[PDB]
């Protein structure tokens, strides 16, 4: 849930 | 990031994805957007596969890690703020190593190249799914080069002609 949360970010959403 | 900047050891669960992880990195100079893109369909692969699982946490932390370091390095190229223009790139790459093994291939020349050419272009079909779902067209050439490539491979492994 970290990483989903860097994720979204990575992708810029 | 350093060339081979390496993560730690792969989870045996997440098997499925080291070559689409080894292709990033013999990506990580020559084409930094497909370097980040199999990396982004290795780390979106590994969530869905294992999220919880200590050892599995560690590598995708460190794997989004090097995500979060190449976007940086990435900055306004289009091909990552427009995941359309991305996608393109990939699928005009895969093409391009499709094609390539093909012609070998239809021309009875048997290599290396020409393998690695076909499961790439495979590799790469199966990192576009990170811009949606594949379509018929990219399902039958992925099937086709993982063939290819797997059956000539072990045909020249043993010696005999494909």
């Amino acid at each position: 849930d970290e990483l989903s949360q860097r994720l979204a970010r990575l992708r810029d959403q | 990031m350093a060339a081979l900047a390496p993560l730690p050891p792969l989870p045996a669960q997440f098997k499925s994805i080291q070559h689409h992880l080894r292709t990033a990195q013999e990506h990580d100079k020559r084409d930094p957007v497909v370097a980040y893109y199999c990396r982004l369909y290795a780390m979106q692969t590994g969530m869905k596969i294992d999220s919880k699982t200590p050892e599995c946490r560690k590598f995708l932390s460190k794997l989004m890690d090097q995500l979060e370091a190449l976007k940086k390095q990435l900055g306004d190229n289009e091909a990552i703020t427009q995941e359309i223009v991305g996608c393109a790139h990939l699928e005009n790459y895969a093409l391009k190593m499709f094609l390539y093994a093909d012609n070998e291939d239809r021309a009875g020349r048997f290599h290396k190249n020409m393998i690695k050419s076909f499961y790439t272009a495979s590799l790469l079909i199966d990192v576009i799914t990170v811009f949606g779902e594949l379509t018929d067209e990219n399902v039958k050439h992925r099937k086709y080069a993982r063939w290819k490539a797997t059956y000539i491979h072990n045909c020249l492994k043993n010696g005999e002609t494909p």
